[PDB]
RNA sequence: ACUAUGCUUAGCCAUAAACCUAAAUAAUUAAUUAACAAAACUAUUUGCCAGAGAACUACUAGCCAUAGCUUAAAACUCAAAGGAC
RNA sequence: UACUUAAAAUUUAAGGAGAGGGUAUCAAGCACAUUAAAAUAGCUUAAGACACCUUGCCUAGCCACACCCCCACGGGACUCAGCAGUG
């Protein structure tokens, strides 16, 4: 899970900071207007206003590069909520996979102007980044096989001269 | 296509040219194996006068024989030339009148 | 627009369909055939490679997969 | 104090791997005219370069110095500077920051930070 | 008349004339009638095409596919095949 | 060919700005990398590696070959691909 998850108690974004000004409302009233009589909408509506603070320098700027990761990865999560009683669901499957690679593609435009924000986002967020791989890999059955022969055989030559380094050098040392 | 697609592919490439008959030579000597006749592929109608033939190279072809009236036979031997008959579906060589045992038709 | 080039491909492809109906179990003896040759030729293209390594022993613990089988 | 003898004395690059140790995988590319089309295209080359300090990330441009004797087979190169770094570019002719086509730091203040 | 099947739940299969027979994007409507369709046309990027048939075939490789799908030739034959009116 | 030290002609070795035949139904190669406590796990490749096939090219000329086994200690089927000439 993640770290912070807004109360049932809190209260929507429109009346977020307007209730508190209000000298005295009713419980009743501030029931009615928080998240417990609300869509699962505006509960996400929340989650991505304590992120932008928590991260952005001016909050008040959504169309960042940073704003737009922020709101990329509330998304993420929602749609991976979905996903796991949903199982066979196939429009929010596609959905998940394509935010998942838009969020990618704005980290590496971050990434590329602006590093100290790139690290911090990345940090906050906890969103590893793995950078492209310059050449594609072809994968089926008989080249996974023969692959990790070859692996196995270049060990076993290396393991080979290493022992005889150390016997080598070993008779040399008695001869000394 | 574009400049760079024409960039990336270069000139066309250009299929082989395969031999012929002949292969790729002027004339070849066969040995007559066989003398029968064709029948040219309609609208035509005649009997046209064919013998097989074992090249120098080793294989065996048709060769037409042009001239009113030849007087080769089995054992003989031609100087085969390209040039398909045009009536004769798969005759593609010809046999050269005045060489070797075949000679030239005998003018009336 | 008339449908002829759609019409030779529909006879090409009735008659080739009637053809593997008939030689149907010639067919599968091929095929199983083929892939056994397959597997050869990957078995001895594993073993050209630790030979040529200077390896006199496939290295320990391995066993080339069989990969063409029915194993699914 | 000879110099090398390959051509590129001088070449820059992007850095386009650095998994190898004090080497830094270098990605240049020049010119080349097509002769049919008479335009010009991108050839790119690799370079490996001793990055001593392993000062160098992937996406950063660099400039390389041809090595007075090629260090390996494929290392003949070095670390002369690192133009551009990745995400982290300096303007030249102003030298404030930036990040992208925009000023991180205004070239009217002057922070001296 | 009655089955497989069309239904549900798991998995496979990956094919349609999957065709608006129109790749996407941004312009322009005049300094512009091959025909028909859906007016013409510029620029950018990628894909694709190079006579017809042989051929949605042979062989190769990949695939839960095993009478399968995708990939996809040549010999040979012809002087045409094809589109619109 | 000059000097007790320098101008050429001609080569050899290590290399690389760029360019350089065909087949992608050859799509993976399988040690092909770096560091220098000897560790790290890398190197090449759809911008065509690797494999196979074909071909002398760069033309004041150049390159390879010299009976065959790429080589030639050795071995073998033991020499005109120098001029003329023969099968
Ligand atoms: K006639
Ligand atoms: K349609
Ligand atoms: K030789
Ligand atoms: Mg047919
Ligand atoms: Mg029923
Ligand atoms: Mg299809
Ligand atoms: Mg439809
Ligand atoms: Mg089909
Ligand atoms: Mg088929
Ligand atoms: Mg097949
Ligand atoms: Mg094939
Ligand atoms: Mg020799
Ligand atoms: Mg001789
Ligand atoms: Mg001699
Ligand atoms: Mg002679």
């Amino acid at each position: 899970k993640q770290d912070d998850e807004p109360p049932s108690s809190a209260f929507i974004k429109e009346y977020k900071d307007i209730i508190p000004n209000i000298e005295k409302v009713d419980d009743v009233v501030k029931r009615i207007l928080s998240l417990e009589m609300a869509s699962r909408k505006e509960k996400l509506k929340i989650k991505q206003e304590q992120l932008m603070n928590k991260i952005v320098e001016n909050p008040e700027d959504s169309r960042t590069l940073e704003a737009q990761i922020i709101a990329l990865t509330v998304r993420i999560r929602n749609y991976e909520e979905h996903m796991q009683k949903h199982r066979k669901d196939k429009a929010h499957k596609r959905h998940l996979l394509m935010s998942i690679d838009r969020r990618k593609k704005l980290l590496k435009i971050l990434r590329q102007t602006n590093y100290d924000v790139f690290e911090k986002t990345c940090k906050e967020l906890g969103v590893e980044y793995t950078l492209p791989p310059l050449h594609f890999q072809k994968v089926h059955r008989r080249f996974l096989a023969k692959k990790a022969l070859c692996i196995r055989v270049y060990q076993e030559v290396q393991k080979l001269k290493k022992q005889k380094r150390a016997l080598k050098a070993a008779a040399a040392a008695a001869k000394k | 296509a574009t400049l760079n697609q024409m960039h990336r592919l270069g000139p066309r490439k250009e299929p082989p040219k395969r031999l012929g008959p002949t292969e790729g030579r002027p004339q070849l000597k066969g040995v007559v194996l066989r003398t029968f006749i064709r029948k040219p592929k309609k609208p035509n109608s005649a009997n046209r006068k064919c013998c097989r033939v074992r090249l120098s190279t080793g294989k065996e072809a048709v060769c037409f024989i042009p001239g009113e009236g030849h007087t080769l036979q089995e054992h003989h031997v031609v100087l085969v030339e390209g040039g398909r008959t045009q009536d004769l579906p798969g005759v593609k060589l010809k046999v050269v009148r005045g060489k070797y045992d075949c000679g030239h038709v005998q003018k009336k | 627009k008339n449908v002829l080039k759609i019409r030779r491909r529909k006879m090409n492809h009735h008659k080739y369909r009637k053809l593997v109906k008939r030689t149907r179990f010639l067919r599968r003896k091929v095929r199983e055939g083929r892939l056994k040759k397959k597997q050869i030729k990957f078995e001895k293209d594993l073993k050209r490679i630790w030979l040529k390594a200077g390896l006199k022993e496939a290295p320990e613990n391995w066993q080339t997969p069989k990969i063409y089988l029915k194993n699914k | 104090i000879v110099r090398s003898s390959v051509h590129a004395k001088w070449v820059v690059g992007k850095v386009i791997g650095t998994a190898m140790i004090k080497t830094a995988k270098v990605r240049a590319t020049r010119l080349v005219l097509d002769p049919y089309l008479l335009k010009y295209f991108n050839k790119r080359k690799t370079y490996f370069a001793h990055d001593a300090l392993q000062q160098c990330s992937v996406g950063d441009i660099v400039l390389l110095r041809a090595l007075p004797v090629p260090r390996s087979k494929h290392v003949k190169h070095e670390l002369a500077e690192i133009i551009f770094k990745v995400g982290r570019v300096i303007d030249p002719v102003t030298g404030k920051p930036c990040a992208g086509t925009a000023y991180l730091e205004s070239p009217l203040s002057e922070p001296r930070e």
